[PDB]
């Protein structure tokens, strides 16, 4: 038995719930195939499943109730809401647990001196700054503007892409930030001369961000947009100070960027099985469970978290109470070790953080279709031609 | 023969808020002189149970976990800094158990639906605004810049900033954000031509900031840095192995920059309920510390602890009950909150009420470096609209800089020769 403390919101009445009841036919696919083949010899894989509601409240009382009451947990897997996890990542260090998430995709905690055990099987939304370089380099787009709204996550965002560029030849002509209303700020970069504008900035704010843009008639033929990808499928229409016809003709044509669930090769994974052949089989396991993006990913976390305990007991002593120091270290130096392909391409962690694929996509006409793939870990970017387009004939210069 | 009654408490002794030095004394006084009264709890005893949060959520849920579940049950938690008091505040509902802060000044923790039994004896930070404000009206800036730091007290200081700005004609140009590293906004607040800049970060923080500041050269006659004024005295002369730039250097990065703070202590001399007054009070503070009270962290909310512990003992008595207390069940605990909600006496730091709005003080010290030490030049009353300037402040070339450089339309004249 090698206990572990699962953390995700299962509750009906929570919004985030649907994350959690679309992964648990991914990890019963997963733990079940690794009892079937009997990867740890002697023994089994217990994933006890502690429902948390994304209150901090009621997060860290399960946490605290799983420490006490629940058996002797050797890692945490898991963690959807934000807060929570935080709270949670930030402690783990106490209890000597490691932890490894599936849907916290927030840039700080890719900080290894505050969250030192913390690990991500998603790529964080501050890993699609490479993918933008590439973007940027193959269309020799060499001056760039932003418009940053002003919280913690594009913030930081921001201060990486701003390191990121550093050494290229890529340089930030104007730099904005705006908290509640962007018009005074896109009036400022338009009368800039800023041609490509790298947006950082919420769902309700894009909204907002490209009336102004419309009304300051910063779209066309030579304009190009950048702006984050992870928006929910059709979040213009659900609004509802421009009629949506304009909306509509401010926005086409902007390139999202965000991760990629599902990997488009054929080689065969670690389970034995190819992409394809997975999500057939989660298809038809799951009946009218909603489908969520992150069940490829916990596929591969519980494929990591077995991988890693089974090459942790190769150097082994074995007890833990939460006192064992060692142990904590020994399974930490055994996560970082972990490099095989799964079903969402290779898992390499680079300071606890994946390295995957971020994918593009381009809104046409009324909806957004793909447009390209950027593969971090060979740090390629393919471009789809007959899908990404412009509304002039060569892509707007800056 | 008396019921002992158990407290949990939580003093950051290092890190971003080094308060518990000088706040952990003074609740141990407080403890003995309502201990030793026996008009407060004829029948019970008030026993501390303490932990150094060292200002982390890491540690401070580490030792919440500790408090939570051990041997002596608690009727009462109290957080230090903001951080802690958050993470408290808001899982303190799943136990029923009452926050009561001494060193807490989020804006944020205002939110009764959010955070309901908390109480705090330390002023909110929105007090600061209305001050930066009038200084702000009274010298003739119209745009301003920002570079806060990404924790939930400084966000909800600069909001509240920001709606009151705008309230007055003045508006924030540039905002900056960082969580651990201030190159970048330091960078992009030089590339952007900014002259009135509000810092909103910790001391341990300030350093590092002002580090990248003199390395970007952002100070000189064109620049003005509003500060806090609870930093220590020497924070810029004091060795950190984190920043390059040496104690010369960054004594002359930072140089006549205005900082604000609340007064905290009763300036008057009349007698508290304790029989003491502000001057003993702090006397007995300065025979019990260690060090020199110039450098103990945190020898400006003392007072506000020792009133914490007073308003306590109180409410208690005004109730009187306690060992039949657990974490289950809701009577004990709201009244208790009901006992707390109308308390009202004077403490050592005035006049002591736990308002929803958490702003019971008024006076508002202004401060300048000028030489490498702060001179007061004001105070401000935010309610009766008082300035009491004292017209200290000095500035490179006599007046004070102004932001943007207005055009200025010079006529051309007939050569007169
Ligand atoms: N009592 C002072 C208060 C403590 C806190 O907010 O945790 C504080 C606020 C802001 C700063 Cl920069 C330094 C200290």
């Amino acid at each position: 038995p090698l206990s572990i403390m699962g953390l995700m919101p299962l509750t009906k009445e929570v919004a985030k719930g649907s994350i959690g009841r679309g992964v648990l036919p991914a990890v019963e696919l997963a733990i079940e195939q690794i009892r079937n083949e009997s990867l740890l010899r002697p023994y089994f894989l217990d994933l006890r499943l502690y429902d948390t509601e994304c209150d901090n409240a009621k997060g860290l009382k399960a946490f605290y109730d799983a420490i006490k009451y629940g058996p002797n947990h050797l890692m945490v897997f898991g963690g959807v809401c934000p807060s929570v996890t935080s709270i949670i990542a930030e402690s783990l260090q106490g209890w000597n647990l490691v932890q490894l998430s599936f849907a916290a995709t927030t840039p700080v905690l890719a900080d290894k001196k505050k969250y030192p055990y913390f690990f991500r099987t998603v790529p964080s939304d501050n890993a699609v700054n490479p993918a933008i370089l590439k973007l940027l380099k193959h269309y020799q787009w060499k001056r760039v503007g932003t418009l940053t709204q002003d919280v913690q996550r594009f913030s930081e965002v921001r201060n990486d892409l701003t390191g990121v560029l550093y050494g290229e030849d890529i340089e930030i002509s104007d730099t904005e930030s705006f908290s509640n209303d962007p018009c005074t700020s896109v009036k400022k970069l338009k009368g800039n001369d800023v041609r490509i504008i790298l947006g950082q900035f919420d769902q309700n704010m894009a909204a907002k961000v490209f009336c102004c843009a419309y009304e300051e008639n910063m779209y066309g033929s030579k304009y190009q947009w950048i702006i984050p990808g992870w928006y929910e499928p059709s979040w213009w229409e659900q609004v509802h100070r421009c009629l949506r016809k304009n909306l509509l003709a401010a926005m086409e044509g902007y390139i999202g960027v965000d991760f990629e669930p599902l990997s488009s090769k054929q080689i065969k994974t670690i389970s034995g099985k190819t992409p394809q052949q997975y999500e057939r089989e989660y298809n038809n396991k799951r009946s009218g469970v909603g489908p969520s993006k992150f069940h490829g990913y916990a596929y591969d976390g519980i494929w990591v978290i077995a991988k890693t305990l089974q090459r942790a007991m190769e150097t082994l002593i074995q007890d833990f109470n939460y006192t064992d120091h060692t142990l904590g270290r020994i399974i930490l130096n055994a996560m970082n070790e972990t490099n095989f392909f799964g079903v969402t391409g290779q898992v390499v962690f680079r300071n606890g953080e994946r390295m995957g694929t971020i994918k593009f996509t381009q809104f046409q006409d009324s909806r957004e279709v793909k447009v390209g793939e950027y593969n971090a870990v060979a740090d390629t970017l393919e471009i789809i031609n007959d899908t990404i387009r412009f509304q002039g004939s060569e892509p707007p210069k800056d | 023969e008396r019921r002992a009654v158990y407290i949990g408490a939580l003093f950051p002794m290092s890190g971003g808020w080094p308060g518990g030095q000088a706040c952990q004394p003074a609740v141990e006084m407080a403890l003995e002189d309502v201990n030793s009264r026996r008009d407060i709890l004829p029948d019970y005893e008030l026993k501390l149970i303490h932990h150094d949060s060292k200002c982390d959520p890491g540690q401070a849920t580490k030792y919440l976990y500790e408090l939570l579940y051990n041997d002596p049950i608690k009727i009462i938690l109290m957080p230090g800094c903001s951080s802690v008091s958050t993470l408290v505040a808001e899982a303190a509902r799943m136990w029923n158990l009452i926050v009561l802060s001494y060193g807490s000044s989020s804006p944020a923790l205002s939110n009764r639906q959010r955070f309901p039994t908390f109480f705090r004896t330390h002023p909110s930070a929105t007090l600061h605004n209305p001050t930066r404000v009038k200084l702000f009206e009274k010298w003739g800036w119209k745009k301003i810049a920002t570079i806060q730091q990404t924790t939930e007290v400084f966000t909800s200081t600069l909001d509240d900033l920001e709606e009151r700005v705008k309230e007055a004609g003045i508006e924030i140009t540039f905002r900056q954000s960082f969580f651990s590293d201030p190159a970048v906004p330091v960078k992009n607040l030089k590339r952007q031509d900014a002259r009135i800049i509000v810092g909103l970060f910790y001391e341990t923080e300030a350093r590092k900031v002002f580090c990248e500041v003199y390395k970007e050269r952002l100070f000189g006659k064109k620049y003005v840095w509003f500060l806090i004024g609870w930093y220590a005295d020497n924070w810029f002369k004091i060795y950190d192995p984190s920043i390059n730039c040496t104690v010369d250097e960054m004594t002359e990065a930072v140089e006549g920059h205005i900082t604000t703070e609340i007064v905290m202590l009763n300036p008057a001399n009349t007698r508290s309920i304790s029989n003491m007054t502000s001057q003993e009070f702090v006397e007995k503070l300065t025979k019990r510390l260690k060090r020199h009270p110039e450098e103990t962290g945190g020898f400006q909310e003392a007072p506000l602890a020792y009133d914490a512990i007073w308003a306590l003992a109180l409410a208690l008595n005004k109730t009187s009950r306690l060992e039949d207390f657990n974490y289950n069940n809701q009577t004990i605990t709201d009244q208790i909150y009901r006992a707390m909600n109308s308390s009202s006496f004077e403490g050592v730091s005035g006049h002591v009420v736990f308002d929803a709005s958490g702003s019971r003080m008024a006076w508002t010290l202004i401060e300048q470096l000028q030489g490498g030490s702060y001179k007061k030049i004001g105070y401000y009353d935010s309610t009766k609209d008082d300035l009491s300037w004292s017209k200290t402040d000095k500035w490179i070339g006599g007046s004070p800089p102004a932001d943007q450089t207005l055009v200025i339309k010079t006529f051309r004249f007939l050569s007169q020769k």
